[PDB]
């Protein structure tokens, strides 16, 4: 009431693209507990890595690392089907417990992180200033990662829809889709947002019949 | 959702 305890920086986890995703927002009063459900990046993923992050930078690699831990024993499924409920719990002692739970498999992995862990009074302000300085480069990095994932989704989605469509797909259409995907996958290996969007434009146009089918 | 790698 004369004071508060507040997280001076956001806490969260690395998500595909190497982007920090916040669970506890900066200047939050402890005790506190936020949860969020994530999934797998790739088919038949047996495990997820949980890399824990302090800071306000959109790149995970510009934030302070607090720890990382695996959750294995993910029973095989498609991408983005498993439910991995991640919880940030800071108790009244300034201690953070991060848990990851496979909501099907019942499995659970925690890490506890000392109140004293992370960046001290000085490094904090340096991080906060840095966030405002490189706020541009970060908005850009973010929409590049959002674009990569869209492209990535649209790649995986399309390949699946080529198999379920099987013979229904006119040879021509396949050839054309086949190669637009190969171009996409290459450009996804790049850093060039425009180029990823271009192979995404290319696929939209050549897939128009593959979609007609998939609707069935 | 949002995803992670192993």
């Amino acid at each position: 009431v004369l004071l508060l305890d507040v997280t001076p920086l956001s806490l969260g986890i690395e998500t595909m693209g190497g982007v920090m995703t916040t669970l506890i927002a900066k200047n939050t009063t402890i005790p506190t507990k936020h949860s969020q459900v994530f999934s797998t990046a790739e088919d038949n993923q047996s495990a997820v890595t949980i890399h824990v992050l302090q800071g306000e930078r959109k790149r995970a690699a510009d934030n302070k690392s607090l720890g990382q831990f695996n959750l294995d024993g993910i029973n095989p499924a498609p991408r983005g089907m498993p439910q991995i409920e991640v919880t940030f719990d800071i108790d009244a002692d300034g201690i953070l417990h991060v848990s990851a739970k496979d909501k099907n498999s019942g499995k659970e992995q925690k890490i506890t992180i000392k109140a004293s862990s992370g960046l001290n009074e000085d490094e904090i302000q340096k991080m906060v200033r840095d966030a405002e300085a490189n706020a541009e480069a970060d908005r850009k990095f973010e929409e590049l990662v959002q674009t990569r994932n869209q492209g990535d989704h649209l790649l995986h989605s399309t390949r699946k829809q080529v198999e379920e469509a099987g013979d229904k797909l006119p040879a021509d259409d396949k050839t054309a889709i086949e190669s637009a995907l190969t171009a996409l996958e290459t450009a996804l290996k790049g850093e060039d947002k425009a180029a990823i969007e271009a192979k995404m434009q290319e696929l939209a146009q050549v897939s128009q019949k593959l979609m007609e089918i998939a609707q069935q | 959702a949002l995803a992670l790698l192993p």
